[PDB]
C-alpha cells in the first residue's frame, strides 16, 4: 500500500453533533421528493447544494486527466 | 498543622471539648492552620463534626501571594 | 401531543363511557 | 419524511446515547433510529416523522397491584403536567386535579363505565407510591410539587 | 421513625426559632404588622417540614443531623422572606 | 475542462467533491481522489518500470463508512471491480 | 426503563457520605480485619495505642464487609419497596 487511513470512532459532543446534523440532511436529500430537463435541473441543484463540482463533469474530468 | 493530625482523634477531641459548654464561664476558640483548602477537612472529618464547626467559622487567606 | 389540555367535562364522562360501551357491540 | 425539528431532536438523542458508552453505539445506530422511526410511521397513516416516533425508537433501542409498564406510563405524564405549570406559573395541582387530567388524557382507552372508578383509584394509589418514592413533594389545599430530587 | 423525628423536631426547635434576632429584624424591615407568634410557629414548622422532606434520605431519621441543617439554612431562608411570602409557603419555597 | 482548470485552489474543490454525502474524513477523501487520478507509470528506458496507481487501505472501527466509500469509487471510476473477502477465490480473482 | 418525553435523583458523591457514615454507625458494615471489643484492659491499652491502616487510608477507600446477606435482605425487605426488584442479582 501507499496510504493507510486509520479511523477511530471516538466520541465527542461537537463532532457527533456535526456528523448527525450532516447525516440527517443527507437522508432528507436522498429521499424521493420537458420534465426530463426539469428533473435534471433539480438533481443538479441538489448536487450543487452539497458539492462544488457537478458529478458528470467530474467523471469526464477524471477520464480526461487520466487520458 | 492540621493535615498531619489523625483526623479521627481530632474528631473525638472536638466532641470531647463540646462537653465544656455546660460550664457558664468557659469560651473556646479554634484556629486551623490549613495548607491547601477545605477539601481535605471535608474528606477526612465526619460530616457530623463539620456541622458543629460550620455554625460559627471564618475563612481568611493569609498566603504571602495575593494578586501581586 | 398535549392536545387534550382542557376538556373540562362534567360527570358526563360516565355517559361518555356509556357511549363507548353500549354501541361497541 | 423526516420533519425539520425531528432532525434536531434526533441529533440531541444521538448525542445522549453516544455519551453513555464512554457493545458500543456507532453511526449505524443513528441510521437504525431513522429506520425504526420510518418503520413506525410506516405502520401509520402519516409520513411526518414526529419527535414522538423518534422517542419511541430511542426507547426501543436504548432499553437493551399494578403492572410495571402501566404504572411507569402515568409517571411521565404527571411529571410533564406538573413541569408545565412550573413553566407557566399557573396554580399548583392537587391530587384530584392530576387524576381528572390523567383520565381526560385517556378517555378513548377506557373500556367501560366501571373502569372509570378503577382507573381513578389506581391513579390515587400511583400518586401515593410516587410520594413514597419522593418524586412528588407534598406542601401546604394538599399541594403536590416536583420533589427536589 | 420518620414521622416521630418530624414531630420531635417540630416540638423542639419551634420555640428556639420563633425568637431569633434575624427574623424580628426582617419583620421590622418588611413592616409586617399582622405577624403573630402563631404564624411565626407556622413559618418555622413549614421550614422544618421542608428540610425534613428534602433531606431525610440524606440524613436518615437522625435528630442531630437535621438540627444543624435547620440552623445553617435558617439565615439564608430568612433572607428570602418578604412581604409577598408571608402567606404563601409555595412562593417562598420557589424563591428558596 | 480548461475553464475549470484555471480556478485557484482547484485541488480543494476536487477533494471536497469525493463522496459529498459522507461527512468529514477529509484525510481519506484526499487519498481516494489521489488514487482515482493516479500517477505516471514511468517505464523508464523501457528496461525498468514503476506502478502508476496509488493503493489505499481503509482500516477503522465499524460505523466509519469504510465500505460505502468503495460504493462511490465503483460508481465514479471508468472501470471498477468490487469483491468481498470471503466471497472471492484465488482462481476467481486472478484467472480461471 | 421509563418512556421518554415528546416536546430518581443520582445523588452527588459528596452528599452520600452522611449515608455511608450512618451505615457504619448502625453496624451493617465492618472493617476487613475488625478485632472489635478487646477482652481485657491490657490489650485495650495497646489497641488504643496502635493506629491501624483503616485510620489513615482515605474515606472512600476503606474496605468494608457486610453483616446481612442479600437473601436476608429479600426475606426482610417488603415486596412493596421500590428497590425490592434489585434485592437479587
Ligand atoms: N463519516 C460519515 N459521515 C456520514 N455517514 C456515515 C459516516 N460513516 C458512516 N456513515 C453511515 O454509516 C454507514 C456505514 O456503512 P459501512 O460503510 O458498512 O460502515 P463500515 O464499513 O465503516 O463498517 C453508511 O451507510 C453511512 O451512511
Amino acid at each position: 500500500f501507499d496510504i493507510l487511513c486509520v479511523v477511530r470512532d471516538l466520541v465527542d459532543e461537537e463532532a457527533d453533533e456535526r456528523l448527525a446534523t450532516f447525516v440527517v440532511d443527507s437522508h432528507v436529500r436522498s429521499h424521493p421528493e420537458n420534465a426530463r430537463q426539469r428533473r435534471l435541473q433539480r438533481q443538479r441543484k441538489k448536487e450543487e447544494e452539497i458539492s462544488p463540482i457537478p458529478q458528470e463533469l467530474l467523471m469526464k474530468y477524471i477520464h480526461y486527466a487520466r487520458t | 498543622d492540621v493535615d498531619s493530625i489523625n483526623f479521627n482523634t481530632l474528631d473525638n477531641f472536638i466532641i470531647l471539648l463540646k462537653s465544656a459548654f455546660k460550664y457558664d464561664h468557659v469560651k473556646i476558640s479554634l484556629i486551623f492552620n490549613i495548607n491547601t483548602n477545605l477539601s481535605n477537612i471535608e474528606k477526612n472529618l465526619r460530616q457530623s463534626t463539620i456541622r458543629l464547626l460550620k455554625r460559627n467559622y471564618h475563612k481568611l487567606d493569609v498566603s504571602s501571594n495575593k494578586g501581586f | 401531543m398535549y392536545k387534550e389540555k382542557m376538556p373540562d367535562s362534567q360527570a358526563n364522562l360516565m355517559d361518555r363511557l356509556r357511549e363507548r360501551e353500549r354501541r361497541s357491540a | 419524511i423526516l420533519t425539520k425539528e425531528a432532525r434536531s431532536y434526533l441529533v440531541e438523542k444521538y448525542k445522549e446515547l453516544r455519551k453513555d458508552d464512554a457493545y458500543r453505539i456507532t453511526v449505524r445506530q443513528l441510521e437504525s433510529m431513522i429506520r425504526l422511526s420510518e418503520a413506525i410511521a410506516r405502520a401509520n397513516c402519516v409520513d411526518e416523522i414526529t419527535p414522538s416516533f423518534i422517542a419511541e425508537a430511542y426507547d426501543l433501542l436504548r432499553q437493551s397491584t399494578v403492572t410495571y409498564d402501566k404504572y411507569v406510563s402515568m409517571m411521565n405524564m404527571i411529571v410533564r403536567k406538573i413541569a408545565e405549570v412550573d413553566r407557566e406559573g399557573a396554580e399548583e395541582l392537587t391530587a384530584v386535579d392530576i387524576v381528572d387530567w390523567y383520565l381526560l388524557q385517556k378517555e378513548n382507552d377506557l373500556g367501560s363505565l366501571a373502569e372509570y372508578w378503577e382507573e381513578r383509584r389506581l391513579a390515587f394509589k400511583v400518586i401515593k407510591r410516587l410520594v413514597k418514592d419522593r418524586i412528588l413533594m407534598e406542601i401546604h389545599k394538599t399541594v403536590y410539587v416536583i420533589h427536589p430530587n | 421513625n420518620v414521622d416521630e423525628v418530624s414531630t420531635i423536631l417540630v416540638m423542639s426547635r419551634c420555640g428556639e426559632l420563633m425568637e431569633d434576632s434575624c427574623l424580628r429584624k426582617r419583620i421590622i424591615e418588611e413592616q409586617i404588622t399582622d405577624c403573630t407568634d402563631d404564624q411565626f410557629q407556622n413559618v418555622a414548622a413549614n421550614f422544618i417540614h421542608l428540610i425534613v422532606q428534602a433531606f431525610h434520605s440524606y440524613t436518615g431519621n437522625d435528630i442531630f443531623a437535621l438540627n444543624d441543617l435547620i440552623d445553617f439554612k435558617w439565615p439564608k431562608y430568612v433572607s428570602r422572606i418578604t412581604k409577598e411570602n408571608i402567606f404563601e409557603p409555595l412562593a417562598l419555597y420557589k424563591s428558596a | 475542462f480548461r475553464k475549470i482548470s484555471r480556478d485557484r485552489g482547484i485541488i480543494d474543490k476536487i477533494i471536497s467533491s469525493m463522496a459529498p454525502s459522507i461527512y468529514g474524513h477529509r484525510d481519506i477523501k484526499t487519498a481516494v481522489a489521489c488514487s482515482l487520478f493516479g500517477g505516471v507509470p514511468k517505464n523508464v528506458n523501457g528496461k525498468h518500470s514503476i506502478r502508476g496507481d496509488i493503493n489505499v487501505l481503509l482500516l477503522g472501527d465499524p460505523g466509519t463508512a469504510k465500505s460505502q466509500i468503495l460504493k462511490y469509487v465503483e460508481k465514479t471510476a471508468h472501470r471498477a471491480v468490487f469483491a468481498t473477502g470471503q466471497g472471492a477465490s484465488a482462481v476467481g480473482l486472478t484467472a480461471s | 426503563r421509563i418512556p421518554t418525553v415528546a416536546p430518581i435523583k443520582l445523588w452527588l458523591k459528596k452528599d452520600v457520605k452522611n449515608v455511608w457514615e450512618n451505615l457504619v454507625q448502625l453496624d451493617f458494615f465492618t472493617e476487613k480485619s475488625a478485632v472489635g471489643l478487646r477482652d481485657n484492659a491490657t490489650a485495650a491499652f495497646y489497641a488504643s495505642n496502635y493506629q491501624f491502616q483503616g485510620t489513615m487510608i482515605p474515606f472512600d477507600l476503606r474496605s468494608y464487609q457486610m453483616q446481612i446477606i442479600l437473601q436476608e435482605l429479600r426475606r426482610i425487605i417488603p415486596k412493596s419497596n421500590m428497590y425490592y426488584s434489585w434485592t437479587q442479582l
